[PDB]
């Protein structure tokens, strides 16, 4: 080993802390895949907790990112996304995968929640639902379930 | 049956019945425990291209379980022959820090996947949900020190105990001493067991307040960490009671009638077996049935 | 009296040309082959693994050097690596972490990538400062993009999700010619070693022949039954082969314009995400859906070798240029190199 | 663009203590090692300290260290060499030099303009046996460089370097790694070798070709120069 | 009559591509076979070569 490849050696740990770094950062945050119609209501509750391509939002609740992905403005066909977003934690669907959970919203396992009033029970809910999927990643990656 | 160490007036037997049933039962754990470890090792090794963090805590779970089942058949030639260890010196010393330290470690890794397993469901938002695996192997790494630190006082110390003519070679006799050897036996089973059954309870309690207990996998993992609670309690509880009825004994009458501790010490080093059978029951009840 | 008439002129042109196919289709080659000894069976085992990825790998590629490869990942990070050491090179952050292709420049002075925004992104590997800054972003296509490939340090050719396929020049940043032929997503490209043609399979499970400088598809390839994942030519440019998602592989002859092999084993259902060759071509390797790589005898169409290191679905693997080693990478989040 | 300019110094009491401050712009200061190089006046480089990419590593050589410190503030792209105990040998002018380290890449690229030190009155050798060779325009010359030891490694790569120092300026790279052609300069400059003896090739030569060229070994540390050679015309 | 151009595109692409000189399966396939055959001992994966002139080794 020459003094140049120990320098390099270097700066290969030095990049291995940055992404040691960059992937802590983001260990604390959630993918969420939002499916929709595009003219079925789905921003309504878009922007009930908001307070070409595919659209980002993002909202924190407590100390977790949540990450949304609307994907209803693209025309392009459904199949060939999910093998990109095969690995999302759960997918919420707004109306008026062999081990992915859905969430489910009524704007006017499968978890189900009539819109209330205020966001605050959506984002409860939602919340729980993403606990619930959390645990059970968990579960696996320990070898009990 | 009297007979003083260095300062502490002991007791000890030489009961004929150490024999008829001991190296049987022993031979059967030695066999079954050889199979599934060895299984669980190969499987480990070779066939998981998997590691993590918890596999880590099962290895090191299943190395202890395998050191202590290649020492059990030196207790088998020992208890063929009532009590008349032949090897030498170091061996004995060996034998003993090594089945001390492996069930130690065999309880702190218990203990250790018992509290991931509880960060894993009651805290699933929590940094030691997700750690590193050179993290991990570190924790490892001093959970062996922990326990060998602990289990050093077996090593320093001279033990051909000549018995006359047997050659003693056993660990837990009946002495009227507090030594740490005894209170560390009491520790490795009370404080673990606050441990686990404070992580299982709330384990179970979470799981069901959730309402995620009517699945059929969640429902069969809260019946096996149910399993391993009671396989914990059963095979260390009677040789914790035993030593408790000893002590108890020994505060009352004292040593100055050993007659009668003859059946508390075989009872004692019958039940003394379950922890080894807790090692050869280890490789069905945590990593055969991982689902 | 148009519409039906042009139908059925297409019919009669289709019919014809199979007519043509079948006529030349005389033999077999398997037949042919059938004399020839077999390869024998291959064990190929990791000689290295390279780890640092946080997220599914999607996309991996060699430099000409063989030495240098760059990987694309759902981490938003490209990181380009040195595989006789095992050590970093760069780590380039990207703007959206969507990346599903990447490319690596001949030169060695430019990398690619490109994913859900819809961009081929060109980054400038050799910089007077000592950081790795975007060169420049072509925009342009409709959908998403799922392979961009390097002609020269000025030219890349990019296939699109928008059915469509393009030639762009880098400095101008603007498309040179489109290939616009197929009915689905296109969702693959493999360069001739010429860098005068290239074919591109698409989710109409049907793979088309272009010739860069005429711009017009040059002849159609069909037979799998479901899309085409994976594409790679022979390496004399004369052959080419496909993999789709209806678990067989096809090897397909540009001058006899009909698919010569069919490689398929009853104990595989699973799709197939990625192909490349040897560098004798007699090497065909597969990755599937069931989290391993097996070796093809590209003239005998049995199996020679299983690569069975990974975690989870094999999405990518490459041979160098040389074909010293092959690295595959995974959703597991590592790649490994194979000899 | 990238520059390296250098501040302190110029007059000091011997057994003083000196700051030579290296500020930097136009470039990512933090990703690269940096570099203290000095040369007597009227004598050749001599390379006195380096700091890596990150403050993990850090040399000295066997003449200042425990008298020097080099230190870097990467939020401000500034460089240090605190310099104690001065002697009257430490006067010289002391060059700032960037470089880094990766597969494929060139260091010692750019070096900054110098600041002069004025005081007050076991390691591989690097041999030029020439000294000064007057060469008229136009002619093919060869520029010899030997060492102690092979410069060949494992890797299969020869550490040598070569540097042009033009009368009145710093040197600039122009040959790293005994084959290779830095960025920028002209093609009619070629290296060839093999282990131990290296020779550089010039094919025509300019009015800007005349200056002292130096041979560097990256082999290990401390980084060794040889006496240079001088270009006449 | 966007889809009578279209049609009009896909004859005029049908026809030129049907005519294209088509070589016999069996000239191809012995090109492919002697292709194989005159680089198979060039191959680093179809003959192992031995842990000298290996570039990856443990
Ligand atoms: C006879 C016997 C049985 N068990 C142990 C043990 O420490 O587990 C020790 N000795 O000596």
């Amino acid at each position: 080993l020459s003094a140049e490849d120990k320098a390099a050696v270097e700066r290969s740990k030095m990049i291995d802390r940055n992404l040691r770094e960059d992937g802590e950062k983001a260990a604390r945050e959630v993918k969420l895949l939002l499916l929709g119609a595009g003219e079925s209501g789905k921003s309504t509750i878009v922007k009930q907790m908001k307070i070409t391509g595919i659209v980002e939002t993002h909202f924190t609740f407590k100390d977790l990112h949540f990450k949304m992905f609307d994907v209803g403005g693209q025309r392009s066909e459904r199949k060939k996304w999910i093998h990109c977003f095969e690995g999302v934690t759960a997918i919420i669907f707004c109306v008026a995968f062999t081990d992915t959970s859905i969430i489910l919203f009524l704007n006017k396992e499968i978890y189900t929640h009539f819109t209330c009033a205020t966001d605050t029970k959506n984002v409860q809910f939602v919340f729980d639902a993403v606990t619930d999927v959390i645990i059970k990643n968990n579960l696996k990656d320990c070898g009990l379930f | 049956h009297f007979l003083e160490i260095d300062k502490k007036n002991c007791c000890v037997f030489r009961d004929d019945f150490i024999v008829k049933v001991l190296p049987p039962v022993l031979g059967l754990e030695f066999i079954f425990g050889l199979l599934g470890n060895g299984l669980a090792l190969w499987i480990f090794c070779f066939h998981l291209k998997s590691w993590k963090s918890s596999r880590i805590f099962l290895f090191n779970l299943a190395v202890a379980d395998f050191l202590l089942i290649i020492c059990l058949p030196f207790l088998m030639d020992n208890y063929v022959r009532r009590w008349d260890w032949k090897f030498g010196d170091i061996p004995c010393r060996l034998m003993l820090f090594m089945l001390a330290m492996n069930r130690q470690g065999s309880i702190i890794f218990l203990t250790v996947v018992a509290v991931d397993r509880y960060f894993r469901v009651v805290h699933p938002h929590h940094a030691l949900n997700k750690i590193s695996n050179r993290t991990a192997a570190i924790i490892s790494c001093l959970l062996w020190g922990i326990t060998i630190g602990l289990t050093v006082h077996l090593l320093k110390k001279k033990m051909p105990i000549q018995n006359g003519g047997a050659n003693l070679c056993s660990s837990f006799s009946i002495c009227h001493t507090f030594q740490w050897h005894e209170a560390m036996f009491l520790l490795e089973f009370f404080l673990p067991l606050g441990i686990i059954l404070f992580c299982s309870a709330r384990i179970i309690w979470s799981l069901r307040q959730r309402q995620m207990d009517r699945h059929a996998k969640i429902k069969r993992a809260i019946t096996f960490i149910m399993v391993v609670a009671i396989v914990f309690v059963i095979c260390f509880l009677p040789s914790v009671v035993v030593r408790i009825r000893i002590f108890w004994l020994l505060h009352t009458s004292g040593t100055q009638n050993c007659e009668v501790y003859r059946s508390v010490d075989l009872a004692f080093f019958i039940t003394l077996s379950f922890t080894y059978m807790n090692s050869m029951l280890d490789p069905v009840v945590y990593y055969f049935s991982s689902p | 009296s148009e519409l039906d008439q042009l139908r059925q002129e297409a019919e009669q042109l289709k019919n014809q040309i199979r007519d043509a196919r079948k006529a030349c289709a005389d033999a077999t080659l398997s037949q042919i082959t059938n004399n020839i000894d077999p390869v024998g069976r291959i064990q190929m085992r990791t000689r290295r693994t390279l780890r640092g990825h946080l997220a599914k790998i999607y996309a991996m590629h060699w430099g000409t050097d063989s030495r240098l490869l760059v990987s694309a990942s759902q981490d938003g990070k490209l990181i380009i690596w040195d595989s006789y050491t095992t050590n970093k090179v760069h780590a380039i952050p990207l703007r959206s972490s969507w990346v599903m292709t990447c490319a690596y420049a001949p030169s060695g002075n430019y990398v690619a990538c490109g994913g859900l925004d819809n961009i081929c992104s060109i980054y400038n590997l050799k910089t007077r400062e000592g950081n790795v800054r975007v060169s420049r972003e072509l925009a342009g296509h409709t959908g998403y993009l799922s392979c961009c490939r390097f002609l020269d340090d000025n030219q890349i050719v990019t296939s699109s999700g928008d059915t469509t396929c393009a030639l762009w020049d880098i400095e101008t940043g603007q498309q040179t010619t489109t290939f616009t032929g197929h009915t689905g997503d296109v969702m693959s490209l493999s360069l001739a070693p010429d860098t005068r043609l290239f074919v591109s399979g698409a989710c109409d499970a049907s793979a088309k022949l272009w010739d860069v400088r005429e711009g017009m598809c040059r002849q159609t390839f069909t037979g799998h039954e479901s899309d085409i994942n994976a594409i790679c030519f022979f390496p004399n440019g004369n052959a080419f082969a496909t993999g789709s998602d209806d678990a067989t592989c096809r090897l397909f002859d540009l001058r006899a314009d009909q698919e010569l092999m069919t490689y398929s084993h009853d104990n595989i259902i699973c799709g197939i995400t990625s192909v490349s060759f040897s560098k004798s071509g007699r090497l065909l390797l597969a990755g599937y859906d069931d989290f391993n790589c097996n070796v093809w005898d590209a003239l005998k169409a049995d199996r020679a070798g299983v690569l069975a290191g990974h975690d989870n679905r094999v999405s990518c693997l490459g041979v160098t240029d040389d074909g010293m080693a092959v690295a595959t990478g995974s959703w597991d989040s590592f790649l490994k190199i194979w000899n | 663009d990238v520059q390296l300019v250098e501040s302190g110094g110029g007059l000091v009491q011997p057994g003083g203590s000196r700051k030579l401050s290296c500020s930097a712009s136009g470039f990512a200061f933090s990703s690269f090692g940096m570099h203290w190089v000095r040369q007597a006046p009227e004598k050749g480089l001599e390379w006195v300290a380096y700091i890596s990419s990150g403050s993990g590593t850090i040399y000295y050589a066997d003449t200042v260290k425990g008298r020097f410190t080099i230190s870097r503030d990467d939020p401000k792209n500034t460089l240090f060499l605190q310099m104690t105990s001065l002697r009257s040998e430490d006067t010289a002018m002391y060059y700032c030099v960037r470089s880094i380290y990766y597969y494929g890449s060139s260091p010692f690229d750019f070096w900054g303009q110098g600041t002069t030190l004025t005081v007050s009155s076991s390691d591989i050798v690097m041999t030029q046996a020439t000294s000064s060779v007057p060469v008229t325009p136009g002619e093919s010359v060869s520029i010899s460089c030997r060492s102690s030891k092979s410069l060949l490694h494992s890797n299969g790569n020869t550490y040598l370097y070569w540097f042009l120092q033009r009368p009145g300026q710093s040197p600039q790279l122009l040959i790293y790694r005994m084959s290779n052609l830095a960025s920028g300069v002209p093609d009619r400059f070629s290296g060839s070798g093999s282990g131990t003896a290296f020779t550089l090739t010039i094919s025509r030569l300019e009015a800007e070709d005349v200056g002292v060229y130096y041979c560097m070994q990256h082999l290990e540390y401390p980084l060794t120069f040889g006496a240079g050679t001088k270009l006449e015309l | 009559t966007a889809s009578i151009a279209q049609a009009r595109k896909l004859v005029e692409q049908l026809k030129m591509e049907a005519n294209i000189d088509r070589i016999k399966v069996s000239k191809a396939a012995a090109d492919l076979m002697a292709y194989c055959e005159a680089h198979a001992k060039e191959d680093p994966l179809l003959t192992p070569v031995p842990a000298s002139e290996n570039p990856f080794r443990e």
